[PDB]
């Protein structure tokens, strides 16, 4: 729960998206990129309980809707649909 | 007064004398329906309610303030300001406390544009003074408040360690919100810097070409305090003062060898040698009696300090300011006081109650605080023991293969190794714990810090944005 | 569908934050603070137009 | 240039402001006036009698050990 945020920042810095985060404006683009932790009980499995967020402040927060803390969530269950693809 | 006097004589008895004093003298058909007609017409009877209204209105408040006699921000301190609020409820009000009861008038005389149109040229006349010291203390840092006025005055009427003050009564918005504390803060710093750069060069008043931003004069309070315009106004009044500021600084002081200076005392910065010098020069005292005995005898420490600053550079103006004390509380005892840390589990040795400090002069302690000079002191502290604790495993290695004693071969191939073999193994390890957490904490925290705030001067733009990035810097090293 | 957790990377940053406010918060408190609080003991009088009774 | 005040506490401190460097924005010796120069010659006289083996008549002074006296008695 505190090495997946490194794990996050290293695999950003190991793949296509390092040209957004070592940009020198853009960089605030991937600032935003967050793990969240689901809650499906005792038993589980880091596996079907890892996903990925994207936490967007004003003026974003507004115009797009990401999982919204009263929303359906369609990024959160999409993501879960293609995770385990 | 000026205004209700000057209605008074140039309306309400030009009026009565010219109209209803000729129409009682010369105007047959004249008469006391008449007279209340002529009254409504002109609008004088409009205009002198509105000023009674106004009278009525701060009456309530100076009876409210006389009675109310029962009474008693962060931001203040998240920035490097020495000021204070000033919560005082005076018996009258003033300034802001008397412009905000006019914008009040017109908000509830919204509709009736003769009475908006006489109440907004009310508060234009009105304000024009206030508006006149806002803009000396936004354009020049001056502040001529002779009855006690303005948002914010000096104390103590040598005298350079000046306190600001903010009275919060004459406020001209509640402060309340963020954007109201920030544009608030911004109008203090802006005259704040702009004093100090006026301070600094004995001059009285700044010249209007000191820089590509200039201000104009507020010629209309009303539409000033209308909407974000004020934001504006402060804004660029801010940008002026932070550009003449760092221009100074960076230019007249040379800021950037200051803070060269400063890292080279306290944090050990491109200075390794000299806290070397320091320790062979005074290695003994810094172990002796584990305290300061019976007040002992550590003047001779101060009498090789003051030496050793005899030939120092002259034009180091932070070394000859450098003052070697002995406190009385261990460094982690001083650590205490701000993080969660605990106090030894007897007098331990001199060098953990040894410090430094510099008294900055003005006015470099606008930018260099005591906040950040007591992190700059503890640092210089632990940074100190540090390298202390490795000269003396300098000088251990230095006794264990000079002294013919130890290099000796023999001790019965047996005494050899259970002594000489497990203290050269264990020093060795010793050796290799100390310089690896000094190597750490100098190349992977102290100099981290020194190459960002050696980023941040590489063309700023904000006095405070130098000052956060400094107490930014040293508080992560003091949360390491 | 689930209770899920607050981000993590802003929940450490947070904590990161936090511990440095709290240090600066007692630095200083140690100070006697930056900011206090104040009544005005004693108010003008004009050469011009001086009183002494009543 | 940098006037230091020094304090019997150890304290010290600039003398005042901290003036810039020349600084610049737009576009003759300092000599030392009557009450400067005799200022100067009692600095000059006062330095040389406030001297350790000078100072003499006073309990500003501080004794030599082994002897118990002031130096300038001694000598």
């Amino acid at each position: 729960n505190y090495k997946l945020t490194r794990v996050l920042q290293e695999a950003v810095q190991l793949s296509s998206l390092r040209h957004l985060m070592n940009s020198p404006r853009n960089s605030s683009v991937i600032n935003g990129l967050d793990a969240r932790v689901l809650d499906l009980g005792h038993g589980s499995v880091g596996w079907d309980v890892f996903t990925l967020d994207y936490i967007l402040y004003p003026p974003l927060s507004l115009v797009l809707n990401v999982n919204r803390p009263f929303g359906r969530k369609e990024y959160l269950r999409i993501f879960n649909f293609l995770w385990r693809f | 007064a000026y205004e209700i006097r000057r209605f008074l004589e140039d309306v309400y008895l030009k009026t009565l004398v010219e109209r209803l004093e000729r129409d009682f003298n010369k105007v047959p058909n004249f008469s006391i329906r008449e007279l209340e007609q002529i009254i409504n017409e002109t609008e004088v009877n409009k205009q002198m309610e509105l000023l009674y209204n106004i009278y009525e209105e701060i009456f309530r408040e100076i009876e409210e303030r006389r009675t109310n006699q029962s009474s008693q921000n962060e931001s203040s301190l998240h920035l490097r300001l020495m000021v204070a609020f000033d919560t005082t409820v005076y018996p009258v009000p003033k300034g802001g406390a008397i412009l905000k009861i006019f914008q009040q008038k017109i908000l509830e005389n919204l509709g009736d544009r003769s009475s908006v149109m006489f109440l907004k040229k009310l508060l234009n006349n009105i304000s024009q003074d206030y508006c006149t010291m806002l803009y000396e203390w936004l354009t020049q840092g001056i502040l001529n408040d002779p009855y006690q006025e303005f948002m914010t005055y000096d104390d103590l009427e040598r005298a350079w360690d000046t306190q600001y003050f903010i009275r919060k009564d004459v406020l001209l918005r509640d402060c309340d919100s963020e954007e109201d504390k920030n544009l608030l803060f911004k109008m203090l710093r802006t005259g704040i810097l702009l004093k100090v750069v006026r301070a600094s060069l004995q001059i009285p008043t700044i010249p209007s070409n000191s820089s590509d931003i200039t201000i104009q004069e507020i010629n209309d309070f009303a539409d000033l305090m209308e909407g974000s315009n004020l934001e504006l106004y402060v804004d660029k009044c801010y940008s002026r003062a932070n550009e003449i500021f760092l221009k100074l600084f960076f230019q007249g002081y040379d800021l950037i060898n200051v803070l060269k200076h400063l890292q080279q005392i306290f944090l050990g910065y491109q200075s390794g040698h000299n806290v070397l010098k320091f320790l062979t020069k005074n290695m003994g005292e810094l172990t002796k009696h584990y305290r300061n005995d019976n007040n002992a005898n550590y003047d001779k420490l101060l009498q090789n300090f003051e030496l050793e600053r005899q030939s120092e550079n002259p034009n180091n103006l932070m070394r000859q300011l450098l003052m070697i004390q002995f406190d009385t509380e261990t460094l982690p005892q001083v650590l205490s006081h701000y993080l969660q840390i605990y106090p030894e589990v007897t007098p331990k040795s001199a060098i953990y109650h040894l410090k430094f400090d510099i008294n900055i002069p003005y006015p470099l302690n606008i930018i260099i605080s005591r906040t950040c000079m007591i992190k700059y002191q503890i640092i210089l502290r632990y940074q100190l023991v540090l390298q202390y604790h490795s000269r003396l495993l300098d000088e251990t290695w230095m006794d264990l293969n000079k002294t013919p004693s130890w290099k000796y071969r023999g001790y019965s191939h047996t005494v050899k190794r259970r002594i000489v073999r497990a203290t050269r193994v264990l020093h060795a390890k010793m050796n290799h714990f100390i310089k690896t957490i000094m190597e750490y904490f100098n190349q992977n925290v102290i100099d981290k810090e020194v190459y960002s705030l050696e980023k941040c001067y590489r063309n700023p733009t904000l006095a405070v944005a130098i000052q956060n990035e400094l107490e930014g810097g040293l508080t992560n090293i003091m949360t390491n | 569908d689930v209770p899920m957790s607050q981000p993590l990377k802003e929940q450490e940053v947070r904590e990161h934050q936090m511990k440095k406010e709290r240090f600066d918060r007692a630095l200083e408190s140690k100070l006697l603070g930056k900011r206090h609080i104040t009544y005005a003991n004693s108010d003008i009088s004009n050469k011009e137009l001086y009183i002494n009774e009543i | 240039q940098f006037d230091l005040i020094r304090l019997n506490n150890g304290t010290i401190e600039l003398n005042g402001i901290l003036t810039p460097k020349a600084e610049v924005l737009t576009k003759i010796e300092k000599t030392l006036n009557i009450d400067e120069l005799e200022s100067v010659h009692n600095t000059f006289l006062t330095n040389i009698l406030s001297h350790k083996l000078f100072a003499t008549n006073t309990s500003e002074i501080s004794v030599g050990d082994y002897s118990g006296q002031p130096y300038p008695t001694s000598l």
